[PDB]
């Protein structure tokens, strides 16, 4: 839960076979980090999708 | 064959050799001293390494900025391509020059140490970068250790941060960067790290199988309990209990059982079969756990009593149960909050605080592997505070090296945090070990301290643990121990499982575990190497304790092996004359010669392709005189002397006759290494081991003072029996100065047709079968059984075989092979336990007649045992009658689950635990519950 | 549309779970299988069936 | 709703969870996924429909 910690690779246990996947500090697609991003996020909320 | 001719050859040349004694007591004492010298050399290396590691970490200053000062290291999981762009932001990566070394069998760099970092662990972190900085001193000490002892194998620093820094820089095994090859290796889960990081445990894993753990949480709990069991060694004792309003054992075990592979699999299956249902009661589960930790009627590691609570959460701190059972706090309680949930974790975290434990969260698969390493991290607190008494070298069970070297043991030593000492500072986390130092000892490093070539093929050494597991044994193979029926663990084979178990052998095993020294001559049931025959052997076990270690070395030695032939070849031209008889050009004057691929010369490389090794051996014999300290004088002298002896038989007694109607191949095999077979046309069909000490017929024929008929293999596509013959062998029994020596085994590959004719020729003066020991069909007269030559009798006609067993002309011993590769059934080839049986002449009587009461009919048979050989003639006269062929006596490696471990933990084998262990210290800071 | 969501891309005779959560059709216009997989019957369907 | 490998956040275990799930079904978004979970929680297509 920190960007410092979130580097390198981790063992993914999703495909039922372990695979090393990169550790990426990503941001959610709709994220309120701005009054313009919040506007688009709330638009998607109002449409319900 | 020429038994008497070769005997006369041997006594005719008593001036060419000296009969020396195989003093078993002296041999065992010398080999035990050699083993303790090797292990003390490795212990000294470990002490050097741990001293420097503590000294250099204690003088390390923390940093959070390694860009201004990079750490230069070789990452083991790095591609050999010169990629300058493959450097982490905070570290410079070495690109090494790799030589190929025979001692390791891989690419090895002696200039620097390599570092393993788990994929789950980022190598640019502050923790890892600080470790990579202060471990370079370990690097140069690695170099010093190797230069003071060039025979050193891997010497490694397993760090508590996840890094493993091992000296000979070698790339990681196959998982550097490879699809389908993921590196799950973590040094803190290795058996040597776990062994050296704490004292033996007494876990009771409490599993919370109530309603609230259904679905994902139960899956995580069962995987977590499996991975928790996978950190338990053979000195730890474990039980798994589950509670939901009442506690019960998950498995057939009712008490703490030893955490060996088979018991651990029982517990793992019991956990996998567990179900979630009912309400929780943390009081009736902890009552059960504490009661089971107080059960002293059973074998235990009387140390480190633990409870591992695998719950999710709840609102029950269970004060009064802990007060009643854990008041002086002799038992630690580690609590795990498994799963992704919102239940109250407060009581779970408090149980860890009030009980010297630690609290862990496992929210998903992927967090499972690390928290277990962490309870081990907690358990080492009393070991650190017991500063230098704890730094004792321990030797791991035999296991398979990760960077493949086969079977190794490894000596461990904890490394402590020494930042504040005699300059006392806060010392916050100075209660944790820095890591464990390891040094590898190959089992082939021990096998050359126990030389077997002055011994009979039936004689050998073997060492033993205090658990009874063999450090050294001819029957211990580099394969994982089979654990049941198929659907990173030690190769722990017990002594009573490597051999055939008598009761004398159990007493000897207990005496060896106790560290006593003694001797015991007795009659054994020696199973043959091909694992189809059993001999009533006559052995002398002499054992000593290997001082300074918990091992115990013994020497098995037949009564006819107390003397051996030390070749007196010093004329330098007599041995040359014997040499020219070895060259692969005279394989029609002398027989088709095989030399045993032994370590005659340091520069000979042994090969399975025996003619290649024969060429190399002849080349080395050509120019030998300047090679005084390179070639083992005794082995080459013995093989040359025996080559001369077998030449004076293949020429002076076979080449003067050159052909006999009944034979198909005449062979002589010597304990020196020569296995000449005459015709060289049937010498191609000769498929016995070039090494004479690994020949099943040779060792079989030394026990019997008869002629041993080695039945061929049925349904085996190769040289066969019709076009190769069926083997007959007798061992020469020469006498020199009244000493019985059996230095060679002459033999005959009797032709099947020349013998079937003589079998049916005298019928004028149909069912008649020839059987040897083990009930194998040498042939019949029915000409349909002779199609199945060398097959077990019970496969052919089970009724008569079972009856003959019933009269006890054939006894049998059913045993378990724990190291057999296995075709996996359904609920490539895996490893299982096979259940192998061997038949043999039970009684010394010669004639056996009776009535075979087949169902609703009757059959009459007569069995007679041919004198001076291992054969029986069964004159059974009944064919095509009513079928009592209801089943079969399949004598083979029947895949089976081994002995019921539920039953053999109630009467377990004798076992000695570690003496000194560290728990329950008062200087300990229990306030780190996490 | 009766019973047309029951053929999935199954692996080669392994009888395991199919690859992809989509129906398939060995015919021409439908969605074909790929990766040495066969489009055979007895798959519960999309959305657990 | 404690299925294997997953517990949905749109469950009816607590009152906040149930109230949010019902509110989301009223707004209509992804009510079908919650329906699939509520069917598969009572035995699957065979007996939970
Ligand atoms: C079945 O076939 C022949 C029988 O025609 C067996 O050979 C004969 O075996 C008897 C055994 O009692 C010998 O006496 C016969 O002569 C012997 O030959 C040896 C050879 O060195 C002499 O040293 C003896 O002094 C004696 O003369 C022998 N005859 C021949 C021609 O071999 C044969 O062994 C048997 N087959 C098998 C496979 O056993
Ligand atoms: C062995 O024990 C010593 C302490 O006895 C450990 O060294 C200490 O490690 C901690 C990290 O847990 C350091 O604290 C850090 O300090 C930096 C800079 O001040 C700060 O930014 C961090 O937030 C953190 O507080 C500490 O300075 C360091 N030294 C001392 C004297 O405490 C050492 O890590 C232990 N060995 C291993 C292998 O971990
Ligand atoms: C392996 O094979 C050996 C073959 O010797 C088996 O040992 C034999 O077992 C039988 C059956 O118990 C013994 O017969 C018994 O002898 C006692 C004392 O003489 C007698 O009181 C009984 O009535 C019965 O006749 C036999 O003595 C014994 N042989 C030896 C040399 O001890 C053994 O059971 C087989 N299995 C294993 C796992 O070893
Ligand atoms: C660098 C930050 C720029 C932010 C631009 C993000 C996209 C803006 C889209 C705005 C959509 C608003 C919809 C609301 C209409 C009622
Ligand atoms: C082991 O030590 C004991 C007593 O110290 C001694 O009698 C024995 O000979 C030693 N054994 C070896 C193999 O050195
Ligand atoms: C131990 O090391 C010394 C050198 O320090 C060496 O002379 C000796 O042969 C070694 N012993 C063994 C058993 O390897
Ligand atoms: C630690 O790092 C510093 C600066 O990079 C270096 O001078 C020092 O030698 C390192 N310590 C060790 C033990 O190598
Ligand atoms: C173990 O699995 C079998 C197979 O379904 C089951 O019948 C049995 O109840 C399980 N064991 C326990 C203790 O429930
Ligand atoms: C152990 O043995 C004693 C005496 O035989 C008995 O009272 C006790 O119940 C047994 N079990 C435990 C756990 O102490
Ligand atoms: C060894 O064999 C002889 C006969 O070959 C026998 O008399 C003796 O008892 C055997 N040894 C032992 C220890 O029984
Ligand atoms: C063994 O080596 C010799 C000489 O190097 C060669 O002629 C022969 O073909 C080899 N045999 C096998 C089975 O490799
Ligand atoms: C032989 O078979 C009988 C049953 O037919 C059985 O009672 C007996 O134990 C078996 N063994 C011997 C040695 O009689
Ligand atoms: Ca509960």
């Amino acid at each position: 839960e920190l960007e410092r910690d979130c580097r390198g690779q981790y063992l993914d246990y999703e495909k039922e076979e372990v695979e090393a996947q990169p550790r990426q500090w990503k941001k959610y697609d709709f994220h309120y980090d701005n009054v313009l991003w919040a506007l688009l996020t709330l638009f998607t909320v109002s449409t319900g999708e | 064959s020429g038994v008497n001719q070769l005997v006369d050859i041997y006594e005719k040349y008593q001036d060419l050799y000296t009969v020396e004694p195989n003093n078993a007591r002296q041999l065992v004492e010398i080999a035990a001293r050699d083993i303790e010298k090797l292990l003390s050399n490795r212990s000294k290396a470990l002490v050097r390494l741990a001293l420097e590691a503590e000294k250099v970490q204690a003088a390390h200053q923390w940093r959070e900025d390694f860009a201004s000062n990079e750490v230069v290291y070789y990452n083991a999981k790095d591609d050999l391509d010169p990629e300058k762009n493959d450097s982490e932001p905070g570290s410079q990566r070495i690109k090494p020059v790799f030589i190929e070394d025979a001692n390791f069998g891989r690419q090895i760099s002696y200039q620097h140490a390599a570092v393993h970092i788990p994929t789950d662990i980022y190598e640019g972190s502050t923790i890892v970068l600080n470790e990579l900085n202060w471990t370079s001193a370990l690097d140069e000490v690695f170099k010093k250790n190797r230069e003071e002892d060039p025979s050193l194998l891997w010497q490694v620093f397993g760090s508590a941060t996840g890094l493993a820094r091992y000296y000979p820089a070698s790339p990681w095994v196959d998982n550097s960067r490879t699809p389908n090859k993921i590196d799950l290796y973590d040094v803190r889960r290795r058996p040597w790290y776990i062994q050296g990081a704490a004292s033996p445990k007494d876990m009771l894993i409490l599993v919370d199988v109530s309603g609230s753990v259904s679905g994902l949480t139960l899956k995580l709990i069962r995987t977590s309990v499996s991975e928790m069991l996978e950190t338990l060694s053979d000195d730890d004792f474990v039980n798994v209990a589950s509670f939901n309003s009442n506690a019960q054992d998950v498995s057939c075990f009712q008490h703490l059982v030893q955490a060996n592979v088979r018991n651990k699999k029982v517990l793992k299956d019991a956990v996998n079969n567990i179900t979630a249902k009912g309400i929780t009661d943390y009081k009736k589960g902890f009552s059960f756990a504490f009661e089971q930790l107080l059960n002293y009627n059973v074998s235990r590691a009387n140390c480190n009593k633990i409870i591992m609570l695998f719950t999710d959460g709840g609102e029950e701190r269970a004060q009064e149960i802990f007060n009643k059972y854990n008041k002086d706090k002799k038992v630690r309680v580690f609590t795990f909050s498994v799963g992704q949930h919102n239940y109250d974790r407060g009581p779970i975290q408090w149980m860890a605080c009030e009980n010297k434990g630690y609290y862990y969260e496992i929210p998903s698969i992927g967090a499972i592997r690390i928290n277990t390493q962490e309870y081990l991290d907690v358990l080492g607190r009393p070991m650190v505070l017991a500063g230098d008494k704890a730094k004792q070298v321990q030797w791991t069970n035999v296991y398979l090296d990760a960077l493949e070297l086969g079977l190794v043991i490894t000596g461990t030593l904890p490394v402590f945090n020494i930042t504040g000492q005699f300059e006392n500072k806060t010392n916050l986390k100075n209660q944790l070990i820095l890591g464990v130092m390891g040094v590898d000892v190959s089992l082939e490093d021990i096998k050359r301290l126990t030389p077997r070539f002055t011994l009979c093929p039936n004689g050998y050494y073997f060492a033993i643990d205090p658990n009874g597991y063999v450090l050294l044994h001819p029957n211990l193979q580099p394969k994982p121990i089979g654990v049941g029926i198929p659907t990173q663990e030690p190769v722990t084979l017990d002594f009573l499982d490597a051999e055939l178990e008598n009761d004398i052998k159990v007493e000897i095993r207990n005496k060896m575990i106790d560290g006593e020294s003694g001797e015991k001559t007795f009659r054994t049931l020696v199973k043959s190497q091909d694992e189809r025959y059993i001999d009533k052997g006559n052995r002398t076990y002499t054992w000593t304790p290997v001082n300074g270690t918990d091992y115990s070395l013994a020497l098995v030695l037949p009564t006819y092996s107390f003397y051996y032939i030390k070749a007196k070849l010093e004329e330098t031209i007599t041995q040359a004359r014997y040499s020219e008889t070895l060259k692969p050009d005279n394989f029609e004057e002398s027989g088709y010669t095989f030399i045993a691929p032994r370590d005659y010369c340091n520069d000979l490389k042994i090969s399975d392709n025996n003619t290649e090794f024969l060429l190399n051996f002849n080349e080395f014999i050509d120019r030998k005189t300047p090679n005084n300290p390179s070639c083992n004088a005794d082995l080459i002298n013995r093989v040359l002397l025996d080559a001369g002896f077998t030449n004076e038989l293949v020429q002076n007694y076979w080449s003067k006759q050159k052909n006999i109607k009944g034979v198909k191949a005449r062979f002589v095999v010597t304990d020196g290494g020569i296995t000449r077979v005459y015709p060289k046309e049937a010498g191609e069909n000769w498929q016995e081991n070039p090494e004479t000490y690994e020949d099943s017929f040779y060792k079989r024929s030394l026990d019997n003072d008869n002629y041993v008929f080695t039945a061929p293999y049925f349904n085996k596509s190769g040289p066969g029996a019709y076009e190769s013959g069926i083997m007959v062998s007798k061992a020469v029994e020469i006498y020199i100065q009244g000493k019985l020596l059996k230095p060679a085994v002459v033999g005959i590959k009797i032709d099947v047709n020349s013998w079937i004719e003589n079998f049916t020729k005298t019928s004028i003066r149909m069912d008649c079968v020839i059987l040897d020991d083990g009930g194998f069909l040498l042939m019949a007269n029915h000409d349909d059984y002779t199609n199945q030559i060398g097959r077990f009798f019970g496969e052919i006609d089970p009724s008569l075989m079972r009856h003959l067993v019933n009269i006890s002309v054939y006894a049998f011993n059913k045993s378990y092979d724990y190291q057999s590769v296995c075709e996996p059934g359904a609920a490539s080839k895996q490893s299982c336990i096979t259940e192998q049986t061997q038949y043999f002449f039970d009684n010394d009587s010669k004639s056996f007649s009776g009535v075979l009461d087949c169902g609703n009919c009757s059959r009459i048979f007569h069995g007679e045992k041919l004198m001076n050989t291992n054969l029986i003639f069964i004159m059974v006269e009944s064919k095509g009658t009513c079928p009592c062929d209801t089943r079969l006596l399949i004598q083979a490696e029947q895949t089976s689950d081994g002995p019921n471990p539920c039953d053999m933990v109630k009467q377990p084998r004798y076992r000695k635990g570690p003496d000194v262990c560290f728990d329950n210290n008062v200087l300990e800071d229990y306030t780190d519950c996490g | 549309y009766m019973g047309k969501f029951h053929k999935a891309c199954f692996p080669n005779s392994t009888d395991a779970e199919p690859v992809g959560d989509f129906p398939c059709g060995k015919e021409a216009p439908a969605r074909l299988c790929e990766g040495d997989t066969e489009c055979r019957e007895y798959w519960p369907g999309p959305n657990f069936g | 709703f404690n299925f294997q490998d997953e517990t949905p956040t749109t469950n009816f275990d607590t009152f906040p969870a149930a109230i949010l799930t019902v509110f989301q079904i009223l707004t209509g978004e992804d009510w079908n996924a919650v329906m699939y979970h509520g069917i598969e929680s009572q035995g699957g297509v065979s007996k939970g429909m």
